[PDB]
């Protein structure tokens, strides 16, 4: 809450990692911890991220490559929906930061306005019609990252559960690269896409644009403002060396 | 012969002729708004493929 | 007469293989294995000999594989009513495959 | 020691969809494969069917072709590493012995000497510690060495 | 993955070693092996109803 | 009018020379002491067919004495020769040559157009797409398609070899 | 067995219904053997391979007189079309002539293009209690 009087008490409480991940087994307090230290934390009225379900990221509905990154992804309904989310639980103190890097051009309906806040940012980038939603929120989201890092006086507590999700690939896989360059009949252009599925490799969660934006601020270091309390999940399906097929009942 | 030159016609006529939309809307991902989701990733990368092959 | 003799599995005849192999190349001409036929040679002359089974290719059927101008057709239905005769005009350069000389 | 099912239904008289019963091809088992094993409808006995489609041995011949396949795939999904074929010398103090190849002598511990008692087969190594073995070309590393925790400090769970 | 399959000699290592596909040749020649070129990498299963 | 006659396999005669491959590969580490050790030479004498060579770095290939010990043999002795095997078939090979048969056609002529119609019996499932260039590591996509100015063309490729399917 | 059509009349039992293994019937009665498909049209009871070499049966394997029937496992060649031979092949009641030659027919196996049971039926082969049994099926017009 007071950081910068307690730097040092708090570095060597970490011993020099920007926060702590939370492990264990399936089922213990893990995810439970995580509510608890977001309640704490909003309560004390810090700014806090919270991804509740790293889940809803890295094994999505779909997945869409992101507008203003080049050769980076976008989950855009998480996206959206914690856009949306975030903005009216910190509404607060999100209302009095002001932009020191975002453009001040943002493409706007007639009626509307040019966000001053970052919580008016955060606004712009999930409410309009769809299709638009989807571009706006990677430009939002992207610009939120960078707002954030810009910040160096005002704690900032991100509470994710179940990092080890965003640590490994999502279970997103490149396109077939015979998507992208266009096609006259499938008769005769040496193209399989048709015929037979293939495995491409994994979109790595590094190159969601989001994860960017947090492995952006963990990594540099010269950003003691930011405090990741962060969790683990097990919550896989069991393994052990044979499978049938489950039993849908 | 003639039955069977005849059935020969209509297999080829139906495969090369289009057909109803495959996957069933009532579920996810499909139920979702026809501007977003899946509907997006169709029409913008998907979209001449899936005429080609005149979604069988 | 009093020979090691191989048994079981096949390839433990190595030698037995070599000797039947000569065998047969010796004793029987060319002249007469030409005639025998693959089944794809031989559809060759079918009036549709080509096209995609449903399972993996069937979208990839072109309309140009139908013989049309084999049959006759109704015009209100768009079926085939009668089929023309396949054997008297028939020209093929081919009857057997190129290589043959009998 | 998995829940699912690795048994296809016996034929009897016909199943239907009840409280507590549903038909044998029904699409819910198997994942929905039961499609290759379905003859639609009334079946008229005397003039159609597919024959191998009601043979027990048959399917069940098939069904265990999926288990297998459901199986191998979540092996496959569980492996994080590849295997690289790295000279005797280079290789770290632990397999510079004799590794008999698989099934052929007893499960072997890779140092009870050290304490280590696990599989020699199943160990894995870190792409990082092996670094300057298999990337000796590169000059500078191409990957940033592990960092690892102090054991010894004091940090938030040693209540200090 | 759709790979190429691919073989270092050992003449081109930073240490001459020997790769066990070239072993492999070894044991086709001593037990005379048929060696299928067509089988397809995707398809080992094990019988898990015996193994 | 033909011009030569070639002697029944019974009838060659091998020679040292026919025998034994003249020249060895050099290894990325190879010393001329080494390589010596390798065909058990003396090591003046390797240098003495290769004109007092020192460093080795700039080689591929290194000419071996006729003093060496332990050659290579220029190919595998339990090998069977080619004169056996067409000892066995020689009124096929004079047919071939009567009937003028250049080639037998195995497939129709558009065969690769229909993917399902022409299982050889030798022919396996599930059928191997064609391979794709960039495809191996996101790296090496990303590079390839999504963003060009990417540096990294492809991931660190360990020297040794990587063996994908294993067992 | 009730009726004896052959001599084996007398020396089988029927055994009411009785159930086989899969795949062995102790007679091999081909009734499916045309049974029309389109899109099967080349993989359906023809060789699983186009690759394979045509049978034994379509060759003249020694020194013949000449014969009555050729088998029904023969394949139907361009050359059965266009040289105007006799092609026989035996049928119930005797034998079933391709004397209306077609290309339709090329690259099938004779099995495909003789229909085993006929929508035809005799009346004079027939009891006069089977005839009552083929009308209560419907078949026959009384
Ligand atoms: N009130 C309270 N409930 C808890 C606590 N720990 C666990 N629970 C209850 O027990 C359940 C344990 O589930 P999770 O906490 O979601 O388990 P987890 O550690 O996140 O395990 P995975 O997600 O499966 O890796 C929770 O749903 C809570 O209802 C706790 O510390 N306080
Ligand atoms: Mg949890």
């Amino acid at each position: 809450q007071h950081w910068h009087t307690k730097r040092s008490v708090l570095s060597s409480l970490t011993n020099g990692r920007t926060g702590f991940i939370v492990d264990g087994p399936t089922g213990c307090g893990k995810s439970a911890l995580m509510c608890q230290v977001v309640h704490f934390a909003r309560s004390r009225n810090i700014v806090t991220l919270y991804v509740p379900d790293a889940k809803v990221w890295t094994h999505g509905e779909w997945c869409w490559p992101s507008t203003i990154l080049p050769g980076f992804f976008d989950a855009p309904d998480a996206a959206r929906s914690f856009l949306k989310y975030f903005a009216v639980a910190n509404r607060a103190t999100l209302t009095s930061w002001k932009l020191r890097c975002t453009p001040k051009d943002l493409p706007t309906e007639q009626g509307e306005r040019q966000p001053q806040n970052l919580y008016e940012l955060c606004e712009w980038g999930h409410r309009a019609v769809a299709p638009a939603s989807i571009d706006r929120q990677s430009v939002c989201v992207k610009f939120l990252m960078d707002e954030l890092s810009e910040e160096k006086k005002l704690p900032v507590v991100i509470v994710v559960d179940g990092w080890n999700l965003f640590s490994h690939e999502t279970h997103f896989r490149y396109p077939h690269p015979d998507f992208l360059r266009g096609l006259a009949s499938f008769n005769e252009s040496s193209t399989d896409i048709d015929l037979y599925p293939q495995e491409l490799p994994r979109i790595p969660a590094s190159r969601l644009s989001f994860v960017r934006g947090l492995n952006k601020m963990i990594l540099s270091g010269d950003d003691p403002n930011k405090f990741f309390i962060t969790c683990t999940t097990r919550d896989f399906k069991p393994f052990d060396g044979i499978s049938g097929f489950p039993n849908v009942e | 012969h003639r039955a069977l030159a005849d059935s020969l016609r209509a297999y080829v006529e139906f495969s090369t002729s289009k057909r109803v939309e495959p996957w069933d809307a009532r579920f996810k991902p499909f139920d979702r708004i026809e501007k977003d989701g899946v509907y997006v990733l169709m029409r913008y990368m998907m979209e001449e493929k899936l005429q080609l092959c005149n979604y069988h | 007469r009093y020979k090691a003799s191989p048994h079981g599995y096949i390839r433990h005849f190595e030698n037995e293989v070599r000797d039947l192999l000569q065998y047969v190349d010796g004793v029987t001409p060319w002249k007469q294995a030409q005639k025998i036929r693959t089944y794809w040679e031989v559809r060759s002359h079918h009036p549709m000999p080509q096209f995609n089974r449903p399972e993996v290719a069937m979208h990839r059927n072109t309309v140009g594989l139908l013989p049309a101008h084999m049959w006759e057709t109704d015009k209100k239905t768009g079926k085939v009513k009668s089929v023309k005769d396949s054997v008297r005009d028939y020209q093929t350069k081919t009857p057997y495959p190129k290589w043959v000389q009998l | 020691v998995s829940t699912g099912e690795f048994d296809h239904p016996p034929f009897q008289f016909r199943q239907r969809h009840t409280f507590n019963t549903t038909p044998l091809h029904d699409a819910n088992r198997f994942g929905g494969r039961t499609a290759y094993l379905r003859e639609i409808g009334p079946v008229n006995i005397k003039k159609q069917g597919r024959r191998f489609k009601k043979d027990p041995r048959t399917v069940q011949f098939n069904v265990d072709v999926w288990c297998a396949q459901q199986t191998l795939r979540k092996r496959w999904k569980q492996r994080d590493w590849e295997v690289i074929e790295i000279p005797f010398r280079l290789v770290p103090r632990e397999q510079q012995r004799v590794i008999p190849e698989l099934y052929t002598d007893i499960p072997q511990m890779t140092d009870p000497a050290r304490n280590d008692f696990s599989n020699i087969r199943n160990k894995v190594y870190d792409r990082e510690e092996l670094q300057g073995v298999l990337f000796p070309a590169a000059g500078a590393m191409l990957y940033p060495p592990l960092q690892r925790v102090d054991k010894q400090a004091m940090t938030l769970d040693k209540y200090l | 993955g759709v790979h190429r399959v691919g073989y270092t000699h050992p003449s081109t290592l930073p240490v001459p070693c020997a790769q066990r596909w070239d072993l492999r040749l070894a044991r086709a020649r001593i037990f005379q092996e048929y060696i299928e070129e067509k089988a397809p990498g995707a398809w080992q299963l094990e019988d898990e109803r015996s193994m | 009018s033909e011009t030569e006659l070639v002697a029944p396999l019974s009838c060659w005669t091998s020679t040292s020379e026919s025998e034994f491959s003249p020249v060895e590969r050099v290894h990325a580490n190879d010393t001329l002491v080494a390589i010596a050790r390798r065909l058990q030479c003396s090591e003046e004498a390797l240098r003495a067919v290769n004109d007092g060579i020192t460093d080795v770095s700039g080689l591929d290939f290194v000419r071996v004495p006729p003093e060496a010990r332990r050659p290579r043999r220029l190919v595998e002795p339990q090998l069977r020769p080619q004169a056996a095997t067409d000892a066995l078939l020689a009124r096929t090979i004079a047919e071939e040559e009567t009937f003028k048969l250049k080639s037998i056609p195995h497939l129709p002529q558009n065969a690769e157009r229909f993917p399902h119609e022409y299982h050889t019996p030798t022919s396996r499932f599930p059928p191997t797409p064609s391979e794709t260039p960039a495809t191996q590591d996101w790296m090496a996509y990303t590079a390839k398609y999504l963003d060009k100015q990417f540096t990294i063309s492809a991931e660190p490729a360990p020297v040794y070899n990587v063996n994908k399917l294993w067992p | 067995l009730k009726i004896a059509k052959s001599a084996f009349g007398f020396y089988l039992a029927r055994r009411g219904q009785r159930k086989y293994p899969f795949l062995r019937r102790p007679h091999i009665k081909n009734t499916h053997s045309m049974n029309p498909s389109a899109p099967y049209f080349w993989s359906f009871m023809t060789a699983k391979s186009q690759m394979a070499f045509l049978p034994e049966e379509n060759y003249i394997t020694g020194d013949w007189t000449g014969k009555f029937f050729v088998s029904k496992r023969q394949v139907y060649t361009l050359q059965h079309a266009t040289s105007g031979a006799k092609v026989r092949v035996k049928s119930f009641p005797s034998i079933f002539e391709f004397n209306s030659p077609s290309r339709w027919n090329i690259g099938k196996e004779m099995n495909t293009l003789t229909k085993p049971r006929m929508d035809l039926i005799d009346e004079q082969m027939l009891t006069k209690k089977q005839r009552l049994d083929y009308v209560r099926a419907g078949l026959l017009p009384k």
